């Protein structure tokens, strides 16, 4: 699970979809999956529920979106150690 | 100059170029051109292509400008 | 229009600097765009009113 | 757009001819569309706005 693939995640659920997770991403709409195929790998389960119309919220990828928050909340901590 | 007070939708660079701008909020073609080779190396997803698509209108990153942005 | 005397040599003859543009319009517009200053026709006819 | 035709060609009109792209298609009148709205050729097409 590369740390790429920690910003890709957490736009992902706030946006409700994929494709909708790239405005705000600085980036296209077909490499916000392209890090979540890998994930399936590496952990090696679900995190969304992919259907047509938008992607239905799951139990375990709400307890990983808080986890990249754990992740991002100290990352701050040390960027605000900088300011 | 007439280039200054354009955004960056006037250079029909790549997608890959595109969209690597976007990450640090380049607004206008003044804004790309302060900034030199020397820190936009860092951005991912250029230095092959940057040169020779400015080249063309007249311009090269590098240069220094004064009382920017004016509004 | 009405007629006046005129100075005015044997060959010349005194205009309304007003129809002038009038009669000439299409002469305005053919040489304007032929100077570069209204790229298009529609901005002719605009500065020429 | 039927420019110097009889007639014009909708999506699948064109797409029986090169690609059964549907959307694929769509997108590259979108990029058209996107190259047309520059400021680098749209200088002289603007001035058509008021006729």
């Amino acid at each position: 699970p590369p740390l790429n693939a920690l910003r890709v995640f957490d736009a992902a659920a706030r946006h409700l979809s994929f494709t909708r997770a790239a405005e705000e991403l600085f980036v296209t709409q077909a490499a916000v999956s392209h890090q979540i195929k890998s994930l399936e790998d590496f952990l090696g389960l679900k995190l969304f529920r992919r259907r047509n119309r938008s992607l239905l919220l799951t139990e375990e990828g709400q307890s990983y979106f808080l986890d990249i928050k754990e992740i991002f909340s100290q990352l701050t901590e040390a960027t605000r150690k900088l300011q | 100059d007439p280039i200054l007070l354009r955004p960056v939708d006037d250079l029909e660079l790549t997608v890959r170029s595109a969209n690597c701008l976007k990450a640090e909020a380049i607004h206008y073609i003044g804004d790309l051109v302060q900034r030199t080779e020397v820190e936009l190396l860092k951005t991912p997803n250029s230095l092959t292509e940057i040169k020779d698509v400015l080249a063309s209108r007249g311009l090269s990153l590098g240069m220094r400008l004064e009382n920017w942005p004016p509004a | 229009s009405v007629i006046t005397v005129g100075y005015l040599r044997l060959h010349q003859c005194g205009l309304p600097k007003k129809m002038a543009l009038e009669l000439f319009k299409p002469f305005i517009y053919g040489k304007l765009e032929l100077r570069g200053l209204a790229t298009t026709i529609k901005a002719a006819k605009k500065m020429v009113e | 757009f039927g420019i110097d035709m009889n007639t014009d060609y909708t999506l699948e009109e064109v797409g029986k001819q090169f690609d059964v792209t549907r959307e694929r298609i769509r997108q590259i009148e979108a990029k058209a569309l996107r190259k047309l709205r520059h400021p680098s050729r749209s200088e002289v097409l603007r001035s058509f706005l008021d006729d």
